[PDB]
């Protein structure tokens, strides 16, 4: 009946300075070991993404498995043991600034 | 267990040190086994004597 | 070390009783085998039904060990290679290689340098 604990990863890099326009981001994770695979049609519901702002964090939904990014080919999916996660930000979303 | 005999042989005046010690089982005057330096198993129906 | 055996014993657990196939796979991951040839001297004792005493018999046997490939603070295959081969000073140009790197540089030669 208590709260859930926090568990995750943080990635710090300079490619993430994104201030204006329509932006498309793609993460690719290359994994190993022996573990079960999450069913496809719920991938976009397993993770939550936060991006750095001026005064707050910015949340960004993950694109579901059956559709492509606008004017491009990037897509959320499994590729053997590689995991692809794709995020779109619209032109009215705040800038992504250094932490 | 042989140590129970080791610690009592070491209590006799005049005994300096024990260089070797082992035990063996006899029934009806005949040796039943080869023996062992550290422990010996007894038969169900019999009481040990010297 | 983790020892392997052909027969059951007091502290010898059967691999058949692993929880699942993935448990077996994670058990056999990133590990090597070594076969060790071990010598010992058995003491003769006339009190133990030997024909005589005051002597020793030399005898040897084999043991199987499952060794990790690379662990920073424990025995691993890389550590054994380092101990065995890196006994003498190597030429200056090789000083920065590990033993398996100094071995692989010679088979991966032609993929590069062509």
């Amino acid at each position: 009946q208590r709260d859930h604990a926090r568990l995750g990863v943080a990635i710090a890099s300079d490619v993430l300075l994104l201030q204006e326009g329509r932006r498309v981001v793609e993460f690719k994770l290359s994994l190993g070991g022996f573990f079960p695979r999450l069913p496809d049609n719920q991938l976009h519901q397993a993770f939550v993404v936060y991006l750095s702002g001026e005064k707050a964090w910015i949340p960004a939904p993950i694109l579901p498995v059956g559709q492509l990014a606008t004017n491009g080919q990037e897509q959320t999916r499994w590729d053997g043991s590689n995991l692809y996660l794709v995020v779109e930000l619209a032109a009215d979303v705040a800038p992504i600034l250094p932490y | 267990h042989t140590s129970d005999l080791y610690q009592e042989i070491l209590q006799v005046p005049g005994v300096s040190a024990i260089k070797k010690l082992s035990i063996a089982n006899y029934i009806n005057g005949l040796r039943q086994t080869q023996g062992h330096p550290w422990y010996l198993q007894l038969t169900d129906q019999y009481r040990p004597v010297l | 070390l983790v020892e392997l055996f052909e027969q059951e014993g007091n502290n010898r657990l059967a691999l058949k009783n692993l929880p699942d196939e993935n448990a077996f796979a994670r058990f056999l991951a990133d590990q090597t085998l070594v076969v060790v040839y071990e010598l010992q001297d058995q003491q003769r004792d006339s009190c133990l039904l030997d024909c005589d005493d005051t002597g020793k018999d030399r005898n040897f046997r084999l043991r199987y060990f499952l060794l990790p490939r690379s662990v920073p603070e424990k025995l691993s295959a890389e550590a054994l290679l380092q101990q065995g081969f890196s006994r003498e000073p190597l030429p200056q140009q090789w000083r920065d290689f590990s033993i398996n790197d100094i071995f692989q540089a010679q088979s991966s030669f032609f993929q590069n340098f062509f």
